[PDB]
This record gives C-alpha cells, structure tokens and sequence, in this order.
C-alpha cells in the first residue's frame, strides 16, 4: 500500500502504520525463495532501528544534528512543499553517512546510561 | 540551527526493482498451477499528485511470464508417452475418399509396424497423417522431427486452454499501473494506481493477430520502440474487436493404439463424412473499418500526405507466414494474404483457408517435439482479433510479423510496473531525544 | 507447556513466558516450509505487538477502554471463573475491532510525543 | 472503568492441520527419519481440560497414509525395472518332492532374454508361483503384470520391516492426546494431556486383522463412524493380544541373472529337500476367547437376546479376501475362513499363498517384484485386532478392510493437532501511562 | 571490523558491540535457502530471549539478578581488565542456563508489579 | 558487594563448527554455472591481535566439504548428456600401423562395429581408433560389462578455475598466517576473513598442481609422521615446471546414434603417430628433492638415508600421474623422477604417457565417463606445487590415494567458527 505517496511530507506520515503492516503480511522452491526475502528485508529493517534505539517505534527522535550539507532547507520547505519521493531523491547520497552517526551515538548513549545506573 | 534527524519507519516511497511474482486465478495446466486464489475485489489504490516513469519494453515482467509459460509448458509434457517407437519408415499413399476442395493430397493413409506389450513382436498398423507432418524419402516416408529429437505425445487429459492468469507482488512489493488512455509505451504516466494483481490476462499463443486481448478506449493506439527503425515490431491496439470465426470441418475420430506395457498413442483414425478445408472468416466491411482506423493513426507518424500499403508478408517458417493459431487442441496455420492487401491513399466476407499440423516444435526450438493428439468431432471456434503485430519495409508498406512470443504479452503488460517499497527514511525536525 | 491451559485466566497469565519462549525452538520442501511458516507466524505477532506500542513486553496496559459490547461480563466473573479458552470463545467477532483501536491510538501517542520532545 | 490489555503467552489453541515430522528410536524408513526423539516422556497433564477428539476425518491419519506411499515409491526408484521378461516362458509343473495339496503351484519357467551386449541373447529358467503365472491367450505363460505395467524389482538390501515411527509437531503446534480409555474414537475426552511426539508406531501393512500395535486398556473396543451403517467399517482393539505364527517351510536357493549392464535379477532357484505349503497357526483355546469377548461387548449395541454369527469374506482381491501378513521380503495370503465359523487338539492351522509380484495399495499402474529369500521363513506376531463389517433377529460379521487409512487410525485415534495462539486480550483496572 | 576487537580485553570490547551486532543478519542451491532460513532463525532465537529478559533494544542491558560468587568469584578489576570475552564465556560457560533461568523468572515478577502500579491510580 | 548480572548482545566470542559454506567466482566451465555468486575485489582480512587459535587441518571439515560438492557438481554436469549404451556391441580391430615411430605395438588401434542409426528399422557400419586401455580381432570395450559409459558433453568445460568458499551468514572463516604452520596446534597470527583465497580444484595424482608455495622453506604435514602408514604432504617453497603433450595431430569424428544422439569418435591421425610425455626441467627437480630431504632428516634424524623409490600399486591411479591436460587423461610415468639415494657424509627429464578415454573417476566403479577426442595437438605448461609421499633404511615413494588429501593442501590454514554474540558479566549497576 502507497496510497498516502505523493502527498507531503507532513501528511503522508499520518499513515505510517499503513505501511509498516502490509510490509509483513502480503518449482516450489520459487515462492519458498520469495517468502524467505521478505522475511530478510523486515528484519533488516527492524535491526536498523533497533541498533539506532528506535525499537517499537514508527517515529523515533535522535541527539544526532541535521548538518546544512546534507540540506540547506528550511523546515517549511520540506514538510509542507515536498513529498517523500522528492525528499529521499535529493538527500540520497547521504543516507549512508546518517546511519554510521545514527550508530554511535545509541553506543554512547548506552554506556552512559551504564554508568548512570551505577550510582 | 535547531534541526535533529527524525528516523521514519512505514514511508511512502520505492524504487524500480526486478523481483519474483507469483500468480492467482479466479485438468487445465493454469489451473494446477495458479493454486492461489485472487481477491474478488481489486483493491486498487489510487495515487494522487504523482507522474511514474514507465517503458513496456524494458519490463521485466514480460521475462517472467515467457520464463514461466515455457517452464508449465515442458513440466505439462513430462508425465506423458514418448513416440520414439515410432521413427519407423512408414509406407503411405494419398488418401482417395470424397475430398473436395484442393485437400486432394493433402492427407494420406499410412502403415507400419510397431512395437506392442510382448518384447518379441510387432504388430501392423495404420494412422493418417496430413502432409506438413511427414517427409518423404524415396511410398517411403518418416516423420519429419526423428532426425533431430524425440517426439512426446501430448497428455490426452492435459488441457492447454489459456485462462485469466493474475499476477501478483510478494510482500514488501507493489505494482504500480498506468491508467492513461492514450500511453505511448514509454515515458511518465499521470493517474497512477497501485495494485496487488494484475488483470487477468490470458496466455493465448498466436502470431500476426493477437487474440482475446483488451481493447484500447478510443481509436487505435499504436506503439513501437522506435517507430524510424523498422526492425522493430509494432504491436497495434484496436478500441474494437474483429470476430473471426474458424473451424476445422471434418468429423475425425481416434484409433487408440497400444505400443507398450502401459502405454499407447493416438492416431488419428478415418475421417466419417467427406474431407473439406479448414477454414476462417472474418466480416470484410468490419475488417476494412478496423484497417481505415489504423492507418489514420498511423499517418500520424509518416505524414498525412503518404500512401500507406500493406503486404502479405514473408518469410521461411509457417509460425510466421502464416497465422499461428491453436483452436481446441489443434494447431491452424491461416493464409491472411488476402486480408493484409490494400492500399490506403487520401453482408461479405473473407474467407482464409487454413492448414493444420499435428507435430508441433513450439517456442521456435529445435531439439523438442510435440504430438497433438487428434480431436474427435468437429472443430468451432470464435476468437476477438485485439491487436496486430506489423512490421514495417516514397511509399511505405507495412507487413504482418511478430513470433518471439514476448511481444504477444508486452501488449497486456505494458500498463504495468514493478516497484520495491522502501519503508525507512530520515528527515530533519525540531524534535530532539530526551 | 499448557499446563495452565484448564486454568483460571487469572492464574494462567503468570505462565506466559513458558508459552512464548517455546514458539520458536518446539521433503526438502515441506521441512522449509515448515520452518518459514513459524517464522512467519511468530513475526506476525511481533509486528502487531510493535504497532501497537507493546514490543517487548508479554503484559501491556493501553489506551484503548473495554467496551460492553464487547463483553459485559463484570471484572471478577473474567479473570476467575472462567480459562483462557473460554474468553476466547467469548471474545470471537469482536477481535478486529480491537486491533482497529489499538493502532489508532498508537498513532496518536506517536504524534504526540514527537510535539512534546520538540518543545 | 476497565482498559484493554494485551497479553501474550497465552495457553490457547485452534484446530489445525499442519505438517507433522518423522522421528525415531539400511531400512527403508531410515535415513528418511533422522531426528532422535524421546529421550525422556512429556505427557504434560492437562488439568480441567475436556477436549473433543476425533478419530474420523482426522488429519494425522491421511498424512501418515500419504507419506508412507510417498516413501514406498521413492524407495523403488532407484532399482531394475525388469524391462525384459514380458517374453513368453516355456513352463513345466512340477511334481519333485511335492504333496498333492500344491499339485500345480509351482513352475519351472524357461525363457529367452538378454545380456550385456545388446545383440546377444542368454536362456534361463527359474521358478514362479502359480499365483503370478498366466497362461497365455494364444504350457506357453506370461507373467501377470507385465502387459499393462513395468514391474520394478524391490531393492534386495531394502529392509521394509516395520520400525516404531513418531510423529512430531513443528514448532507453534502440539499435539494432544486423549487418555481415557472408554473414549471409543469419538467425543469429548477428560484427562488429555500434550506431547511434542506420538508413541512409536510400527507402520505395519495388513487386512482382516491387525497385528503388532497397541491393546485395549481394559476391555475390548469396538469403534464405528455409524454401527448403525453396514457400509461403515468396525474397528475391533482387543484388549488382550494373540499369537499367531507363520511360515514358509521351504529350504530356497537363490539364482541371480545378470541383465543389461551388471543389473541383477533375483530369480527364485530350486528348492532344497521337501516342498510344503505356508501355513499359520493360531491358539484355539485363545481365539474361542477372543471371539466371545468380542461378541460380549458387541452385543451391547444390537441386544442381549440377539444372535451374532461370523463368517468368511465376500469377494475381491488377495488384498481383501485374505488375511495379508507381510513377513520379512515375503507375501502370504493365509485362508481365515476357519477363524469366522461360530454362532455365538489345542490349535487352528491357516493355509498360506505366496505371491512375488505385488501390486500394493489398491493401485493398478504399478507393481513389485518381490526377490527371493533363501532358506526357511518363521514369522511371530501379536493380533491386536479386527476389521469387521455386517450385515432382523441375527447379525453377520465377516472381515474386511483394505482401506490402509484403517490399520492408522487404530494407533492414531488417540491424538488431535492444535495450533497454538499466544496472543489475546483481555479487560482490566490498568492504564496505560 | 568484525571480531577486531576478539583480543581485545572485556571493557575494552564493549565499544564493539554495534559491529558485531549488524553483521549478523547477513550483514545445488536449496542448501543455499536452507542456510538463509537458519540464519533469520538463530538470530531470532537470540532476539526472543533478549525480548524474554526485558533487553529488547539493547545491546547493553543492566538486570536486577544479583551476580553469585559461585558462578565466578573475581573483582571488577580481575574481569573486566586483564581477560578477553573468550576466556570469560569458557570461565562461566557452565552458569550459563541458571543465570538465564534467573533473568526470566525476574522479568515476570517485574511485568507483574508494573502492572499493578498502574491500576494503583 | 552490590554487583548484579549485565546482559550483552554484540560480544566477540565464538565456537568451533560445521556448517554449510557458498561459492564464489571472479569476473561454458563447468563451475562457472555453479558459483554465481562474485567476489569481492580486496575483500579485506582482519588481523585478530591477541588469539591464540588451535587449528587442525585432518579435522578439517571444510575438506570434506569441498569434495563432496565436487563429487556432486561432477555428476550433475553429465546427467544431460549423450550415453554410449548404443556401442556396447562387439569390435572387430586391428593395429594402426600407419608411420607409428616405434614402440606403440598395439597401444592405438582401428577397430569397426554395428551400431544404431536415425530410425529404428536401420543400422550403420561405423569404424573408429580406440587407445589400448580402453580396450579388452574380437574386443569390447572395458566398461561394457559393468555400469554404464556417459559421454561427457562436448560443450562443458571441466578446466578448473578458482573457487572461494563463504561463510553463511552467523559465521565467520579464521585463516591462520603463520610461518610454517604444520597442520595442527595454536596458530598465533590468527586474521579473521569473509572467504577463501580461491582454489583451483585441481584433480592430479602423485604430484599437486597449480597450488599455493610456501614461504620461507618447504613444509613437511602429516597427521601422524611416526605412524608410517600416512601420507606426507609436501609444500614446496618454489614450483618446478613440467611441459607436458600429446603431439600427435588429431581429428573428431561426429557420429549420429538416434534423434539428436551423437558420438565423438576418434578419427584419423595426421602426420607421425608419437608418444604422449613430459619434459620436467633437471636441474630444478634435483634441487627440488634436495630440499625434501633436507627437510626429511629433521623428523628421521641427521645420520639417516632418505632414499627415493617409485610406486607398485599399479592400478593407473596410484603409479601415474594424472592431469586432466586440456581435458585429457595422460596418466604419466613418475619413475624416472623417484630413484635417488641421498647421503648427507639443459639435460631435461623426459616423461612417457599413457593417453586414456574411459575413464572411472573418484575410486568409483559404479559410473564411467567417456572423453571426447580432442582434435589438434595437446601441451600444458603447469607449476608442480607439492608431492604426496610416503614411506614403507626407510625408503621414500610417491603415494596416491582419496582427493581429499589433495584439496586439504589449500584449505589447511582455515577454520570455521560459529558466532555467538550473546553473553554475561557482571557489573556495577541495577535496572531499577
Ligand atoms: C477466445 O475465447 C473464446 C470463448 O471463450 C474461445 O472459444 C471457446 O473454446 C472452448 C474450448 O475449446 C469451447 O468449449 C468446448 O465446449 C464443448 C461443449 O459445449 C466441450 O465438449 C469442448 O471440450 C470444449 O470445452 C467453446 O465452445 C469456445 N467458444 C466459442 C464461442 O466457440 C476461443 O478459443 C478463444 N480464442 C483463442 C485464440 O484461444
Ligand atoms: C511383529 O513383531 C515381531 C517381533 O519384533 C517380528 O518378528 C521379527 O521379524 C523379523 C523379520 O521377519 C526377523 O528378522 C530376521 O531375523 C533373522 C535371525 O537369524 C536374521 O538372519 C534376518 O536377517 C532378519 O533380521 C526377527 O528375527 C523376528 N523376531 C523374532 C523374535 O522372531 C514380526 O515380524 C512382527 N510382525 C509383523 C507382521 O510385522
Ligand atoms: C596450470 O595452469 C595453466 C595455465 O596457467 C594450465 O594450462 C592452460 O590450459 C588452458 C585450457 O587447457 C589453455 O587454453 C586453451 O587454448 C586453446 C588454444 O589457444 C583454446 O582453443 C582453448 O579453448 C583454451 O583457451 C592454455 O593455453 C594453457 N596454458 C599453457 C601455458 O599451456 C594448466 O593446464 C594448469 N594445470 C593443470 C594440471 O590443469
Ligand atoms: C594485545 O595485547 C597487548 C599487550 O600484550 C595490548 O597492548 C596494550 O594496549 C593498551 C591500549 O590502550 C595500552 O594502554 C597498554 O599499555 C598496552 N600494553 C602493553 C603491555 O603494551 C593490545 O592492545 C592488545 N590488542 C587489542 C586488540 O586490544
Ligand atoms: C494535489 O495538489 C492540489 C493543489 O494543486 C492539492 O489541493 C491536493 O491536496 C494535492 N493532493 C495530494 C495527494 O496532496
Ligand atoms: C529559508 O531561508 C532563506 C535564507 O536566505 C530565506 O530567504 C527564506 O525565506 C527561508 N524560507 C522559509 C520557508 O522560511
Ligand atoms: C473507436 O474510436 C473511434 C475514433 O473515431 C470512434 O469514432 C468509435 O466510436 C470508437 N469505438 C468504440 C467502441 O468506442
Ligand atoms: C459467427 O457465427 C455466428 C452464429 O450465430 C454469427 O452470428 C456471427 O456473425 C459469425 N461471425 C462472423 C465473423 O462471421
Ligand atoms: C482444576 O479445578 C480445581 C477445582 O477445585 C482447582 O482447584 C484446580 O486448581 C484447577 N486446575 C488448574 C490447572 O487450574
Ligand atoms: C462502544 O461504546 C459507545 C459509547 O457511547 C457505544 O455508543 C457503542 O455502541 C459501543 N460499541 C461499539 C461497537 O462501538
Ligand atoms: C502336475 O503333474 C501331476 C502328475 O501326476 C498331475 O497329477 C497334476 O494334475 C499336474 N498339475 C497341473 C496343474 O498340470
Ligand atoms: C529363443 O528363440 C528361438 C528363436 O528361433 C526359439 O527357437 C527358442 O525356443 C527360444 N527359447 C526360449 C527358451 O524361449
Ligand atoms: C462412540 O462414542 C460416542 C460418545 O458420545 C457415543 O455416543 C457412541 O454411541 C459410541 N459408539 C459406539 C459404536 O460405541
Ligand atoms: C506358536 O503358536 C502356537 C499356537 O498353538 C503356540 O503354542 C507356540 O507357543 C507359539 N510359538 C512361539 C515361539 O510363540
Ligand atoms: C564444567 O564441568 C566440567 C566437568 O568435567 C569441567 O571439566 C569444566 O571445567 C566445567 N566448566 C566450568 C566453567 O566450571
Ligand atoms: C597387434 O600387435 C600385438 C603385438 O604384441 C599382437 O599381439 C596382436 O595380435 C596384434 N593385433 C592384431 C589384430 O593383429
Ligand atoms: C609415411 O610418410 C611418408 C613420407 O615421409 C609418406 O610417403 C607415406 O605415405 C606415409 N605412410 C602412411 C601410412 O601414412
Ligand atoms: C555387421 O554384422 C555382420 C554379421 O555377419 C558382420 O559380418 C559385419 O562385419 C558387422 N559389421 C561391422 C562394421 O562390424
Ligand atoms: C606475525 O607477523 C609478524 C610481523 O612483524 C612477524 O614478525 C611474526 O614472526 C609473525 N608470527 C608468526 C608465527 O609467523
Ligand atoms: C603415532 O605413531 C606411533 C608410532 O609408534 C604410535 O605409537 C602412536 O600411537 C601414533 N599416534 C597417533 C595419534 O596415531
Ligand atoms: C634411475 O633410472 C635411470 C633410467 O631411467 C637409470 O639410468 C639410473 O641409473 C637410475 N638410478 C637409480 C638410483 O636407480
């Protein structure tokens, strides 16, 4: 389902759940090879937000700052003039560099709450 | 100043992708094969604000659906008697019987010995053939493919008849279809929707004509990879159907032969009635219509001030001189010279005589052989003539073609896209952790 | 395994771990398939527990208030008196109702709490 | 006032039909049940649980038929299809060291066949049983089923004896057993308790009667879909076993014929010493016994007063009109008229035929060949039960069955698969946040 | 890189952990879909249990299980330096079902009192 | 003292196991429709600092691992293929005695026979040349009375090419780098990697092929070198090169059997008919075994005699050297290579070799392979990596024997390990 594509931004993630659901639930050795990705892509997925500390969540906020490199625009400007498509194509060559950052800072964050707990 | 990323998991986008579909539906091959069921209600999402870019001939669908008609296809024939005790020479004359027409000689009456259940004999036994199914070589004959490979009976039970076949995305996948009327094949699509399955669409085998196929709202839409080039095929789509009615007059029965323990092949066994000509018709002041609103959207892309001229075509294989088509369970190859002669500068009927073969080497592959079984009865079909597939030679003349098969299917699949979902993304907001 | 299964509702709820930590560990093709359909199974309900806002947790308390069409049954006539069977004949049409619920108000705890973090 | 909670590892279950796995401890059933199983019994009890249990339509019982024909065929791949031999043969009766009771059961077959060049040709004889042996339409005889199928000769290290098979749940089912001991096949079962796997079961092939497998708890229990519908068969579990032992008295040689590329053919040779028919013996003081526990617990469903009579079978087939014991590589046909003769020294002989090609589970388009077993076969086995059918003021009882799905569901009756959903809600005084 | 830090000693690993963790769902031919299928299923099995014990997100969790002498009777100072991950898990390999017993019996008993601390409201 | 349980996922620890490995390739070959997969270009190793691993290459299961998915990929290439049941019929020969310069006497022969045509009412007359061994005026051929001959595709190749192994994911291949590691026991310069260097699978006997050198010195293994009853594998330091053809210009006959059934047959020969052989540079081989026994004597002791012997199990198998040159089977005769008494106190070697067609490969009798004849003249230019050896002063011989001693010459220095990211540890810390 991609009914909310090519609506903003800040409309389309009214229907995240919509998405996140029909992800999961839709010679032989044809539809046994089909399944057995899907079950692969899911699960990567939720790894990655898992290991950046966004596990359960559909919108997760992190301590990671937007640099103006990777976008020079405003709020408005992305949430209210653009959809998602538009949004992924201009900062595509950056996604990589978010992630790697995205990682660290759940590590330290994790050591501190470590040493937090100690006290 | 103020901006943090936002991770955003379930987010509208994908991109081009090339995956694996199955299919849905609803003793026929497809229908052992499409076990799962489709939705009754097509649940089609329409996608507002969007331009998706699409090129039917770079679609990797139509791969799959070759992919897997070939692969039901020989699967189909695997559990089935083989006719290599068969490559015997046989001894055959012209069939003398009430043949009118120009059948005269088309068929003839032969013998030969065989194997049967006992190791150690033979038996003699007689079967007709029609010509296109045997070569001579002196009465001495053989079948014409014992030279290259072995003939496999078709599975009398197996029904070959094409049903709807939907295709549809795995989880994580979507299929996007374009909705605009007039799509010229290639390029963005406004009225975009997005789809859990295809259509149905039939998985009908023919050359020159396309049948049973979906019409085109208006007009004629015509559409090729380059148009300039004329090596390229051309694969017109008609707002209105041409019925055809075929037949295969004769009234055949079947001599049931045993040539093993277990196993046994169908002759075609003597014809009851008098012997007449296969044939096709097709209504002339229908036909003359359907080509008048060709060519007008076909100047569209030559001039208006050209003459355009069909031809008869040409070439060294009946799949492609004639037209290919498989009535009931046998296999028609129709003479169209006369419905593809005009010449078009600004009650009646057609009949196309049609022969039949009964040794088949489908999907233009040498090293395997089929044996239609003979029909018993007469043979009645009528069909929808859909589309055309021309290609083209200051005049200029435009011929039937077509016989890579990917093209018969490029024609119902060309409003449709394969898309992978991409659900994880990132944004800037005000939102900061803790 | 089960043992609590003829039990009162209210005992059997202390037993949960004992069922979930047995979902995943207890003809080439049927033994894949065999394999990839628990896997599918178990995901299925590891997903629906994320949307809901449950993930990692066997006991979960939301948002949603019980209706008494769905159950007009007081409180002690449900967790005594009565197995974990029972209730699930009980509860049969109105199941997907509930699920409906569940995820809007996910949704709009979501939203609420990304306005919340960025003030 | 009350909030939905949602909970999960919830003990609850649906009827389901999944997949169940082989499990065990150069057989055919083995390498293809390679996982170990029970180490230690489950048996987890199930108290305050009355479930309903089912032995028709039941869905362990087609998948244990359908594997089991699935394995016999696999099993034959691999082995000579005996192209040739579909040759007429030259066959002589023979009467050397032979009573009058088998005048005629034996022939010595001549015939032309090939070798290992492929125009070269060998002459060979061996014996035949009378029971495959036709005489052909045209002291000229065919082999039965040799006109209309291949005949694929049974792989001679390939034991088929029967070993204990359990069936096993996959992960997310279980498997639920009925322990009560008046159950009868049918009903709502108290004392139910779960396993991961079935008891072993021996995959044993019969008709008429049942041998090695389970006895009756208590007494004997008959158990019918409708004991009311003579087209119905009655499955009779005794609760006691009988003995019955079976043989082939017959010193055998083995002659082996080279066919093709080093292909083997397992042709019977001659006999060595004196030629007797099969037979089994069955204890008659036991069996008197049986049958009037049998009719006791019978009459329970027709009257105190009425009369139930036995007879013999009806018609058909070996596989149905006589009694089937497999025996290590041997096929018998053993005559139990003499068992079903009441109306209701110290033992009951059965005479026995023995037959090598064999055309297994009711199909028609394939057949065995049974190879020899040299020396002398005594077989021993428990009857564990009967397959009767019937059809005023008296009632008949014959034998019957044929039906494999029967000699199953006798062993299978006793458990259901349920699929297990751990996820459910529920009320409560607890909010979120 | 993966298992770069394998010599490394325990506190000094423990700022590897992302590393290992994201390589290990994958970063005639059936076996190739048998070994794909028993990679998602050890990798559940792994997340399962972290899900059992309340670790679910983490990829360091800090329990209310008390650390028994028994199982190991060293200093902070004797583990956490001066050894490597593959000694300790030979050192207290034969602890380790106990130990993980513990964790699922203290997780229950928390989802219990958590519950009951919201319905007091 | 207030310490409590702390639970961590990503920890670097592992177990000794098996399990299942892929392939992958670089950039018609029988392999290359097998490992689709590609690698990666600088697939980059991990030096592990501090490990001390134990690694053994006679317990290695990835040996076992690699010869059976050969073993399998061998006889699925050649189940769609023509068989050459057809011929099993009688020949009626005679020796080829056109130009044969010398010492042949029978070792090629002209032989005729009745086989199967285009229909099965016909027969043809055919005539073809046989090798000796492949043949028992009246013959057959040598498996004709067993199993059944299969005659390889023309169209596949069987030329080896690198193949590198991959862990699955969950798992991890250690390599161990250390200088002249033997085969067994810790292995301290210990590098953790995706897959293998890529091994060319090799199918020689007596002598490896195109293998991997050693280093610093020449490496003697064996599991057992004091139990006289194993084989030593030898890992030289330098390669030796051997020249090895068949000079005899030869033509294919195509024969048809049946409906799309052919038979490469051999045709005629053109020019002289001479001897297969090889030309193993002298010099190089004499310093070759010089190093062997030098290295020898450290496990027999210095006042010892090496004493270099040729092979009696006469089987082709064992007493030659096979190399699948250019697809053929040479079976060459290593004596002349062997006879040397060493005592501490260009004159190239030339080679005969026996040309064979029906070949029973892997120690199998149950299969047999025929060879389509190569038209044309055959030479290969390979790089001698490595000896079998035995022994039983004591004397030294080429041995033979299972593939897996061959493919355990390249997979020696890998072990795989299972990952087990989970563990415990304690910690000054509480959940709360
Ligand atoms: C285009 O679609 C038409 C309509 O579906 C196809 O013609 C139909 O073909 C079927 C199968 O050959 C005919 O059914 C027959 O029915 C008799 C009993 O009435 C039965 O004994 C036969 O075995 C068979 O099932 C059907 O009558 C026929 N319809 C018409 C109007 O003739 C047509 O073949 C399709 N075109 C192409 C190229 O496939
Ligand atoms: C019912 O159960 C009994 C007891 O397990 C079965 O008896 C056993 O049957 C097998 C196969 O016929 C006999 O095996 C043979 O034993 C000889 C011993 O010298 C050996 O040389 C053969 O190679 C083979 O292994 C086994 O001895 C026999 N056991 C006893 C105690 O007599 C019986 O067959 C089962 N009945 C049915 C119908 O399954
Ligand atoms: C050890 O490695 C060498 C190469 O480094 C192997 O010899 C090479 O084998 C190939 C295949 O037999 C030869 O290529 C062929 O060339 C002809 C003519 O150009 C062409 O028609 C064929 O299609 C194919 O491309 C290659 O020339 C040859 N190299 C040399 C130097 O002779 C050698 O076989 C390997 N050792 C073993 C035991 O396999
Ligand atoms: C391998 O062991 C050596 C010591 O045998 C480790 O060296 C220490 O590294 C730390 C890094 O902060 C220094 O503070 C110590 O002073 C070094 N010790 C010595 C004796 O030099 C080395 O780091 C270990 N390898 C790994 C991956 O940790
Ligand atoms: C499409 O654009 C119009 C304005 O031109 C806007 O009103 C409408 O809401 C947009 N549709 C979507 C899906 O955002
Ligand atoms: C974005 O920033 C630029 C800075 O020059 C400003 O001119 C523009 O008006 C801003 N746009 C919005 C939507 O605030
Ligand atoms: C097909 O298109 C032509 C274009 O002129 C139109 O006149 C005709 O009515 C259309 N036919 C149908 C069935 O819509
Ligand atoms: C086909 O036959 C039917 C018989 O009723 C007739 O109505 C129809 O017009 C015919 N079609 C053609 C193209 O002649
Ligand atoms: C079964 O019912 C009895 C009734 O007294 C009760 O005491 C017992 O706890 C119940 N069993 C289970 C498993 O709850
Ligand atoms: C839920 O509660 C509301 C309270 O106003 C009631 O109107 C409604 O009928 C109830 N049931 C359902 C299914 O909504
Ligand atoms: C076999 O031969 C004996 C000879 O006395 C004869 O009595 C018997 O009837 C014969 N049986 C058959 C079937 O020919
Ligand atoms: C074998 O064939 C020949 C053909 O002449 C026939 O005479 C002979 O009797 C046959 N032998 C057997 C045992 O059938
Ligand atoms: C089988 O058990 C059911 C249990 O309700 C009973 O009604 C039925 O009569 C029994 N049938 C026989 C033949 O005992
Ligand atoms: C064989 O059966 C007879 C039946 O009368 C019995 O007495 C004898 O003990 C049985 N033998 C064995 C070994 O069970
Ligand atoms: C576990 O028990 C075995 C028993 O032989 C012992 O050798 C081993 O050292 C023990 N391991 C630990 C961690 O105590
Ligand atoms: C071929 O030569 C050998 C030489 O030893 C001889 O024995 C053999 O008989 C010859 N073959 C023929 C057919 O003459
Ligand atoms: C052998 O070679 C000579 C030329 O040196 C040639 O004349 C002769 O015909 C050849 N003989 C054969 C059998 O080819
Ligand atoms: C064919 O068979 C005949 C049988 O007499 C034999 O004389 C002739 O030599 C054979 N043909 C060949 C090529 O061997
Ligand atoms: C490990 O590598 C170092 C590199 O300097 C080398 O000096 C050392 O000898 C190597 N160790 C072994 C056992 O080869
Ligand atoms: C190694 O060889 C010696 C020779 O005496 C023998 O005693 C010893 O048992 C063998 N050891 C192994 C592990 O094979
Ligand atoms: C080795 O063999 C050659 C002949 O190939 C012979 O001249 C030489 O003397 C032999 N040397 C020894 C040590 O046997």
């Amino acid at each position: 389902f991609l009914g909310a594509a090519g609506s903003t931004m800040g409309a389309a993630s009214m229907t995240l759940t919509v998405q996140a659901r029909n992800l999961l639930s839709g010679w032989g050795i044809k539809q046994l090879q089909a399944r057995v990705l899907a079950v692969e892509r899911y699960l990567r997925d939720q790894q990655l937000l898992g290991i950046w500390g966004c596990s359960g969540k559909l919108i997760c906020c992190t301590n990671v700052p937007w640099n103006s490199t990777w976008s020079n625009r405003n709020l408005s400007e992305i949430w209210d003039n653009m959809t998602w498509l538009q949004w992924d194509k201009e900062i595509s060559n950056y996604t990589q560099i978010i992630y790697g950052l995205l990682e660290e800072s759940q590590n330290q964050q994790e050591k501190n709450e470590q040493d937090l707990l100690a006290l | 100043e103020n901006l943090w990323v936002t991770v955003y998991y379930g987010v509208p986008v994908w991109k081009d992708a090339e995956t694996t579909l199955f299919c849905a539906s609803d003793h026929n091959v497809w229908a052992t094969h499409c076990c799962v069921p489709t939705d009754p209600n097509p649940q089609e999402i329409h996608l507002e604000n969007v331009t998706e870019e699409f090129n039917m001939w770079k679609n990797n669908m139509v791969e799959q659906m070759h992919t897997d008609i070939i692969s039901l296809w020989d699967q189909s024939l695997k559990p089935c008697v083989k006719l290599t005790p068969l490559c015997v020479t046989l001894q055959c004359t012209n069939v003398t019987n009430n043949i009118t027409d120009d059948m005269r000689g088309e068929l003839k009456n032969c013998s030969f010995n065989m194997t049967t259940e006992l190791r150690d004999k033979k038996q003699k036994v007689y079967s007709l053939f029609y010509r296109l199914d045997v070569v001579q070589i002196n009465k001495e004959y053989r079948l014409i493919n014992c030279n290259t490979s072995a003939i496999t009976q078709a599975c009398p039970k197996v029904s070959f008849e094409p049903i709807p076949i939907h295709y549809c995305a795995p989880a994580g996948f979507a299929i996007l279809k374009c909705k605009d009327k007039k799509f010229n094949g290639t390029g963005p699509c406004t009225n975009v929707s997005t789809v859990q399955c295809t259509h149905g669409i039939k998985p009908v085998v023919s050359t020159q004509l396309l049948l049973n196929g979906s019409l085109a709202e208006e007009e004629v839409i015509i559409r090729s990879e380059n148009i300039t080039n004329n090596a390229k095929n051309i694969l017109v789509q008609l707002n209105e159907s041409v019925q055809i009615n075929c037949t295969r007059p004769n009234n055949n029965t079947r001599k049931s032969i045993r040539i093993g323990p277990g196993q046994w092949f169908y002759a075609t066994g003597d014809i009851i009635g008098d012997i007449r000509q296969a044939h096709c018709n097709v209504s002339k002041a229908t036909w003359n219509e359907t080509l008048g609103k060709v060519v007008k959207q076909l100047r569209k892309h030559f001039g208006n001030n050209t003459i355009i001229r069909f031809a008869n075509s040409s070439g060294g294989d009946l799949e492609v001189t004639t037209h290919s088509f498989n009535c009931g369970g046998e296999f028609f190859y129709c003479n169209t010279s006369g419905l593809f002669n005009s010449t078009w500068i600004s009650n009646d009927s057609i009949t196309l005589p049609c022969r039949i073969k009964q040794i088949i080497n489908m999907w233009q592959r040498i090293g395997q052989a089929m044996y239609a079984p003979p029909i018993q009865g007469v043979i009645r079909c009528v069909s929808n003539i859909t589309g055309l597939i021309l290609t083209r030679d200051t005049t200029e003349t435009f011929r039937p073609g077509g016989g890579d098969m990917r093209d018969n299917w490029r024609s119902e699949l060309y409003k449709y896209k394969v898309v992978k979902i991409e659900p994880l993304g990132v944004a800037p907001t005000r939102c900061k952790r803790r």
